[PDB]
RNA sequence: CUGGUAGUUAUGGCGAGAAGGUCACACCCGUUCCCAUCCCGAACACGGUAGUUAAGCUUCUCUGCGCCAAUGGUAGUUGGGGGCUUCCCCCUGCGAGAGUAGGUCGCUGCCGGG
RNA sequence: UGGGGCGGUCGCCUCCUAAAGAGUAACGGAGGCGCCCAAAGGUUCCCUCAGAAUGGAUGGAAAUCAUUCGCAGAGUGUAAA
RNA sequence: GUCAUGGAGGUAGAGCACUGUUUGGACUAGGGUACCGAAUUCAGAUAAACUCCGAAUGCCAUGUACUUA
């Protein structure tokens, strides 16, 4: 799973999602892509298990990117701690995925193949998605 | 292939680090000093307007004498003190030039002080 | 190893500054030359 | 179980303490910062820990020397 | 150019042992030898063995018993 | 001044009219020549700094300088501040008697001579040169140093690159 | 025409090519003294012009780099009002960053000579 | 003191939170201090770093030498600004 | 309080010019070809403790302005 090789601190700010995306709004590397509509985080689990299923249907045949990556980190409490006494152990690493960003593409592979790996792709993933092409 | 270091170029950055403290105003005007490998050159400015007063140089239609040039620049001293007491200059302000303060220069400035001019 | 000293005039042998020093590094005693406010001049100071 | 943080110094209340075009009396503070954030034009100085001060009565002005620099003056 | 640091370099004529050409040299030692070496004037000699005799651009143990047979005083 | 009477009156006639440089100031000569020993054993052996210190003077006759590091490295367990290396600087008539010392007597002796590296240049207009034992100089005395340590020579042209450079070296004389 | 000496946010810089010169300015020669090098008359210091425009310097050309820079649009946002409230929409005022049309191989002051 | 106890903390300096003047809390996120220097202070004069490539060396990737490029990519007694 | 004028300050936004994080290609001077010690370059992302930039408001002050206590 993609996760960071060194960070300079363990703890970061929960942050915010709000406006448009500020780059990466369109498809440069392939002819296809998932686009998000809404916003929200993903995990790195839900980037791994959206792309088995995307390069499993295609049989590996035609070269996927990722377009996202999962810099940021966060925390947990376990269960029977009361609030307080400092900040939680971190646990996973996300990627805050504002709206209208590119997540995937698709190259190498005919029309028919292409939307439905995409489509596959996109109930793995906790946001509302478009399929778009290039021009 | 050792390029060679230009002389005016360091001269000029050592010319800046003396000029940071010392600047001529119009009461008190500055003596600046040029020294070239055949002659020898005195300016009297105030750098508040970015004018010349007076000056002198071993280059005049006078005091023909070229006694090894390093007593030409007595005689220049000699000039541009009597030149600024004409001029009614009473004090002002040695710009070394960024040179040393040992040989031409040292006698230049020698010559002033015993003429009209204060230190 | 840097410990607080005074310092006496060598003539009216009144303490008049105190400062510091190494031990390791200056064992014997410092001898300064600093103004006596008695005598209105500069006068040698030396440690106690 | 516990945290090893909770550690801040005092504030010390920097930045600029007289206005532009604002009189000002000799000897008064003008902008206290660390290191030379604004040079000291004319009749100001900075003083050990670079605390730009009036030397004559005045009118202060902040104004721009060369591309990347400020300085503050005082002018009668 | 510093005085009192740098030892002598007065000049000394160089040469060979079997051409045997007086060439001048600057050096720090006399080989107990001098010569009135060009117009009237005093320079000392070092003697040392064949140098750009050849410098590969140009028998009763052969000089086992030459060098003995001259060593003999 | 042996050299120079060929540098100043033989030499150079030759490479106005050869190379058609348009004044004489064009026409490269020799700046400047220099030695480096860097004997690094000084760490612990304190008296062999200062032993080569005077051989190395000797080979020139002017005092050599103590050259001190630049930093510390960890893998040579060196600190900054200990003398490692000589400096000698020959310049003005020097660059005319010296290497007559070497061009005529020092190459010819060393125990495998045959000749110089013609590509032992720095790509740009100066060239170097190696001595592997140090008792090579026509004016040292074999029982005298115990030691032995690999020097630096370096001549300074005003040449422009490598092609004048060579040439004036070798019409200088060297194989 | 040139040698000094200041102001001016590099539109003033960098790089490239050409022309010029003892009237200046430099390159250059030497080390007797003043002075000088952790050694070195390289630099500094001093004494001159045998040689030179190949360098520095001056003039000329550029858009290759750099620098400066609109108009329109957009993000953002004070005030007012709405929602289906990870956030989103409407009215009025302010209004970037990036990208771009475009400009640039400088502009003024004093003194001494030719 | 997100009940009390066990644990941790208690004074000073630096950064973020801190919402473009100043100030601003939490058992919020990161670090230091309880010194050192007789020159590591004053003044006068002078100059410039890291790193890389290239040729020669005992001597190796890295010790000292030369040239070139090099607006700080170094340094500033010590933590950060 | 509003208006006109002058300022200090790096948030929102944006950006890769420094520092960390990072994707896909050309790229392996030299170790024994990423396994690199790695570095150059093209294209594309990211940041509370990054900044070549940088607002709206807020704040400080001057005025002879108009109103108001
Ligand atoms: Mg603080
Ligand atoms: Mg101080
Ligand atoms: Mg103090
Ligand atoms: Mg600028
Ligand atoms: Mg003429
Ligand atoms: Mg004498
Ligand atoms: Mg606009
Ligand atoms: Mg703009
Ligand atoms: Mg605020
Ligand atoms: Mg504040
Ligand atoms: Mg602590
Ligand atoms: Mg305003
Ligand atoms: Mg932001
Ligand atoms: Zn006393």
């Amino acid at each position: 799973m993609l996760v960071p090789k060194r960070v300079k601190y363990r703890r970061e700010f929960r942050g915010n999602m709000r406006g448009r995306a500020k780059g990466g709004t369109e498809v440069a590397f392939g002819e296809y892509g998932l686009q998000a509509v809404e916003a929200s985080w993903i995990t790195n689990r839900q980037i791994e298990a959206a792309r088995i299923a995307m390069t499993r249907y295609m049989k590996r045949g035609g070269k996927v990117w990722i377009k996202i990556f999962p810099h940021k980190s966060y925390t947990s409490k376990p269960i029977g701690v009361r609030m307080g006494k400092g900040k939680g152990a971190p646990e996973g690493w996300v990627s805050p995925v504002k709206r209208g960003k590119i997540m995937f593409e698709i190259a190498g592979v005919p029309e028919d193949v292409a939307r439905e790996a995409l489509r596959l792709a996109a109930h793995k993933l906790p946001v509302k998605t478009k399929i778009v092409k290039r021009e | 292939m050792i390029t060679k270091i230009d002389k005016n170029k360091v001269r000029k950055k050592r010319h800046a680090r003396v000029r940071s403290k010392i600047s001529g105003t119009e009461s008190r005007p500055r003596l600046n000093v040029f020294r070239s490998n055949k002659n020898i050159y005195a300016q009297v400015i105030d750098d508040v307007n970015g004018v010349t007063l007076a000056s002198a140089s071993n280059l005049d239609k006078d005091f023909g004498s070229a006694e090894s040039k390093v007593d030409a620049a007595s005689k220049v001293g000699e000039l541009v003190a009597k030149r600024a007491s004409e001029k009614g200059i009473t004090s002002v302000t040695f710009d070394r030039g960024g040179y040393l303060y040992h040989g031409r220069v040292k006698a230049l400035a020698e010559a002033a002080r015993e003429n009209g001019l204060e230190f | 190893m840097r410990v607080n000293i005074t310092l006496e005039c060598t003539e009216c042998g009144d303490r008049n500054y105190i400062t510091t020093k190494n031990k390791r590094e200056n064992p014997e005693r410092i001898e300064l030359k600093k103004y006596c406010p008695r005598l209105r001049r500069v006068t040698l100071h030396r440690e106690t | 179980g516990s945290t090893s943080n909770g550690r801040d110094s005092e504030s010390k209340r920097l930045g600029a303490k007289r206005a532009d075009g604002q009189f000002v009396t000799g000897g008064s503070i003008l902008y206290r910062q660390r290191g030379t954030k604004i040079y000291p034009g004319t009749n100001v100085g900075r003083g050990g820990d670079d605390t730009l001060f009036a030397k004559t009565d005045g009118v202060v002005r902040f104004e721009r020397m060369g591309r990347d620099k400020k300085k503050v003056s005082v002018y009668p | 150019m510093k005085t009192g640091i740098h030892p002598e370099y007065r000049p000394v004529v160089f040469v060979d042992t079997s051409t045997d050409f007086k060439f001048l040299s600057g050096s720090t030692k006399s080989s107990s030898e001098t010569i009135k070496w060009e117009d009237g004037n005093e320079y000392p000699l070092l003697r040392v063995e064949i140098s750009s005799d050849s410098h590969p651009f140009y028998a009763d143990g052969r000089v086992d018993r030459f060098n003995k047979k001259y060593g003999l005083k | 001044n042996r050299l120079k009477d060929q540098y100043l009156k033989e030499i150079v006639p030759a490479l106005m009219s050869k190379f058609n440089y348009d004044s004489v100031m064009e026409v490269p000569k020799i700046d400047k020549i220099v030695i480096n020993t860097g004997v690094g054993d000084a760490t612990a052996n304190a008296k062999v700094l200062d032993s080569a210190v005077e051989e190395l003077a000797l080979i020139t006759g002017q005092k050599p300088v103590i050259t001190k590091a630049k930093n510390s490295i960890a893998g040579f367990r060196l600190r900054e501040g200990m003398p490692i290396g000589a400096k000698v600087t020959l310049r003005g008539e020097r660059m005319y008697d010296f290497l007559d010392k070497l061009v005529t007597v020092s190459l010819p002796r060393v125990r495998d001579f045959r000749g110089v590296s013609k590509k032992a240049f720095d790509g740009r207009g100066n060239y170097t040169l190696g001595v592997r034992e140090q008792l090579i100089f026509p004016e040292i005395d074999y029982d005298q140093v115990s030691k032995v340590r690999g020097m630096d020579v370096v001549i300074v042209t005003t040449a422009k690159s490598d092609e004048e450079s060579h040439e004036l070296l070798t019409q200088l004389g060297m194989p």
